[PDB]
RNA sequence: GGGUGGAGCAGCCUGGUAGCUCGUCGGGCUCAUAACCCGAAGGUCGUCGGUUCAAAUCCGGCCCC
RNA sequence: GCUGACUGGGGCCUGUAGAGCACUGAUAGGGCUAGGGGGCCCACCAGCCUCCAAACCCUGUCAAACUCCGAAGGGUCCCAGGUGGAGCCUGGGAGUGAGGGCGCGAGCGAUAACGUCCGCGUCCGAGCGCGGGAACAACCGAGACCGCCAGCUAAGGCCCCCAAGUCUGGGCUAAGUGGUAAAGGAUGUGGCGCCGCGAAGACAGCCAGGAUGUUGGCUUAGAAGCAGCCAUCAUUUAAAGAGUGCGUAAUAGCUCACUGGUCGAGUGGCGCCGCGCCGAAAAUGAUCGGGGCUUAAGCCCAGCGCCGAAGCUGCGGGUCUGG
RNA sequence: UCGCCUCCUAAAAGGUAACGGAGGCGCCCAAAGGUCCCCUCAGGCGGGACGGAAAUCCGCCGGAGAGCGCAAGGGUAGAAG
RNA sequence: UCGAUGUCGGCUCGUCGCAUCCUGGGGCUGAAGAAGGUCCCAAGGGUUGGGCUGUUCGCCCAUUAAAGCGGCACGCGAGCU
């Protein structure tokens, strides 16, 4: 029972569990289209942008284990910068070229339930929130 | 590493029956002792395949003993390659003769270009106390070039050792 | 038991290199020839596996005579 | 007239079987090295380096005419047991001097012959008288003085022919194997075993996807994986061989290496044993003695019974020989 | 092919067959015979003028493989030499 | 089996085997078709006339769907030659 050379060399490599704001992490269908989601195979020395391995490995016996415990999302089992470069790397989320790049289970640290209406399909939160200077604050 | 075999006792007991029950007869003897013994064949195999006389066996005798031994003679039935007796020689004060397997890091670490190397390759008989019992002895430095004959008077010789054979056999060849 | 440079044949035996003649080619001697004295090219030695660092040169099959 | 075959105990004699390599030779591989074998700065003539290559060094064998060893058995002598259609001695009468099969050990043969020739046993011969073997001189049982409508058994048998079990248990085979002939062959079958992967989840399948400059350098009207030689570069990786398949006016279109996914339990390989299967074609009409039989009326391991001969018992008689 | 001798076959006494295997004898020696006293091989390694693998010599080593008139076997240096 | 079992070839009459020559089935093909190649099933029937020679067998002529190989005391002389 040599038990999954992945579960040592690709058990997330015991890597990037804590790195990259160890909460909030990933979702949605390890991948349908090899026709419209490019930007692999070309970053001059390595990709480091798509996925590594093994959805099923960690979704069972990778416990809370150094993230930030929050709870609200969509369903069960099926990038470094947090909540900002969401759809600025891949997966434009319906159509994206191949329809229904659907969903998963997410939890960051504050009050996120649906998250494709508020933080996924390219919103404005760090530049459009400049409306707290004379709106609802100063007469 | 050492191994263990459970080594029951026996006096009469026509040996053809011991085979008919799956148990391998043998003998246990040394300078001060000789008794009739027999082991189970099945566990003997799983052990002796790696016991491979170079290594020591404890045999953990019934009668409360635990008697360490080196295997020295195995008469396998001429017909079917299957053993039909074991000679268990009891290690005692010091020293004995024995064979020790060799490891190879010699020249040119396997052969230069696959030409004339064709050396003498097996374990070797040594004389040593029953304590400095080496697991293997690496055939050492690889400066024995094309056509060199640096014979058995040769490599490392860990602490307990003796030229128990021809001081020069042919350890390295053409 | 034979199958070798174009023809004829030696070389196998005794396995570390295939050669004479004639033909051909060119030269020597002729006044110009014939012959003659000299070399030139060319085979891998039916073919198949093995041997050996080597075998047309050892071994055995098939082949054609 | 206790001397005999056979037997017990001893004492020496032997050179087979088996094994062995020390002699005699034969022998595979390596080492180390005369002499060749070929090659070099060549004749001072010796300078090395890798098939032959004697003796020697291990490492492995072979032998009727080799033996460092060597049983069992066999022969002989002594002391004993053995009173036997036994032994010995003298003498009278013969017949026989074509043997044969079987077992074991050989030789010739072809590790052929119901072959041939010795050896030791046995049997037919002469027991072609009796039971079994279907039938059948010599295989198994057993040495037939005669009589009996009595008994027990041997080989072999007990479903019917056909006497006695369709007897008892526990396994196996599905071929009519039994009622067969081999090298070999193979998801037949039933057991023992070993390794291999698997509940962060494997083997089936059903979901996805194998995209690069992509001309892969090189080939090349073009081979842009799939006509071929491939620097088989590496840009890598949920994954993707510049390509295992079909595709092919180079492309369009297509599939499999490989991960991931759903379902969620065993899975795939190796060896062994018992029995069976293919391999399996011959000459009038078929069949294992026949009919028939398949948890047997077939094979393997137990066991209980019974049947069964001219054998042994019983009863009666006959002679012969002892006492 | 035919008598004699040696080995094998010949199955550990003797004996044992075949157009089975493989070899010899039909002589020789007045010294090769009798006896007494002596002496020990063959090879192998070094050394040694003409001498080489060897002629003869010295050294050490060498339990019998030499020799025993001729085949083979048995025997044999504590002699048969 | 020698107080006999007539030895080859032909003729006549056959019959049986199948390891099939043709005919009817069939698989694979480097099977386009046609026509073959090869292996499988199949013994029901069929399987020619001539020249040569004692011949069997062969080799030829002309044909054919094809000119099958064996067994039967190399079938068959109380049937013939
Ligand atoms: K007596
Ligand atoms: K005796
Ligand atoms: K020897
Ligand atoms: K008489
Ligand atoms: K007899
Ligand atoms: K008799
Ligand atoms: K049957
Ligand atoms: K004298
Ligand atoms: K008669
Ligand atoms: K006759
Ligand atoms: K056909
Ligand atoms: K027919
Ligand atoms: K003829
Ligand atoms: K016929
Ligand atoms: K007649
Ligand atoms: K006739
Ligand atoms: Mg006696
Ligand atoms: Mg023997
Ligand atoms: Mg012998
Ligand atoms: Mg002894
Ligand atoms: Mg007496
Ligand atoms: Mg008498
Ligand atoms: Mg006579
Ligand atoms: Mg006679
Ligand atoms: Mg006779
Ligand atoms: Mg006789
Ligand atoms: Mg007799
Ligand atoms: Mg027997
Ligand atoms: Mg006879
Ligand atoms: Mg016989
Ligand atoms: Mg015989
Ligand atoms: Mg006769
Ligand atoms: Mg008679
Ligand atoms: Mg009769
Ligand atoms: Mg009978
Ligand atoms: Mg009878
Ligand atoms: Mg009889
Ligand atoms: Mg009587
Ligand atoms: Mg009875
Ligand atoms: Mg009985
Ligand atoms: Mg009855
Ligand atoms: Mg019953
Ligand atoms: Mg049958
Ligand atoms: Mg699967
Ligand atoms: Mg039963
Ligand atoms: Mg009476
Ligand atoms: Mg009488
Ligand atoms: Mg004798
Ligand atoms: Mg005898
Ligand atoms: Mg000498
Ligand atoms: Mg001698
Ligand atoms: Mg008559
Ligand atoms: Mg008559
Ligand atoms: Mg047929
Ligand atoms: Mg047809
Ligand atoms: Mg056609
Ligand atoms: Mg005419
Ligand atoms: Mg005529
Ligand atoms: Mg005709
Ligand atoms: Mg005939
Ligand atoms: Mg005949
Ligand atoms: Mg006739």
């Amino acid at each position: 029972m040599p038990n999954k050379r992945n579960v040592e060399l690709l058990a997330t490599l015991k890597e990037n569990l804590e790195r990259a704001q160890g909460s909030f992490f990933l979702v949605n269908y390890q991948g349908l289209p090899a026709k419209e989601t490019h930007a692999l195979r070309q970053a001059l020395k390595q990709n480091g942008a798509r996925l590594f391995v093994a959805k099923n490995t960690l979704i069972r016996l990778a416990l809370k284990e150094l993230g930030l415990p929050e709870l609200d999302g969509l369903q069960g089992p099926s990038d470094p910068v947090a909540a900002a470069k969401t759809l600025v790397q891949f997966a434009k989320s319906n159509p994206k070229g191949i329809p229904q790049v659907k969903s998963g289970l997410l939890q960051g640290q504050i009050l996120t339930a649906k998250d494709v209406e508020a933080l996924a399909e390219l919103p404005t939160m760090d530049e459009l929130r400049a409306e707290l200077v004379g709106v609802l604050q100063a007469p | 590493m050492e191994y263990r075999l459970k080594a029951y006792y026996r006096e009469g007991e026509k040996p053809s029956a011991l085979r008919r029950a799956g148990k391998l007869p043998g003998v246990m003897y040394n300078r001060h002792l000789n008794r009739k013994v027999y082991v189970d064949l099945v566990e003997f195999d799983k052990v002796f395949r790696q016991a491979s006389i170079h290594h020591v066996i404890v045999l953990e005798l019934p009668d409360g003993q635990s008697l360490p031994t080196l295997v020295r003679q195995v008469n396998l039935d001429k017909r079917r390659r299957r053993p039909e007796h074991v000679d268990f020689f009891v290690l005692s004060d010091e020293p004995v003769e024995m064979y020790v397997p060799l490891r190879f890091v010699g020249t040119p670490a396997g052969v230069r270009a696959g030409g004339v190397l064709q050396e003498i390759h097996r374990d070797i008989l040594v004389k040593v106390s029953p304590r400095n019992i080496p697991e293997f002895i690496e055939v050492d430095v690889s400066g024995l070039e094309i056509g060199d004959s640096l014979h058995a008077s040769d490599l490392k010789l860990p602490p307990g050792v003796e030229l128990a054979v021809s001081p020069e056999e042919t350890i390295a060849a053409v």
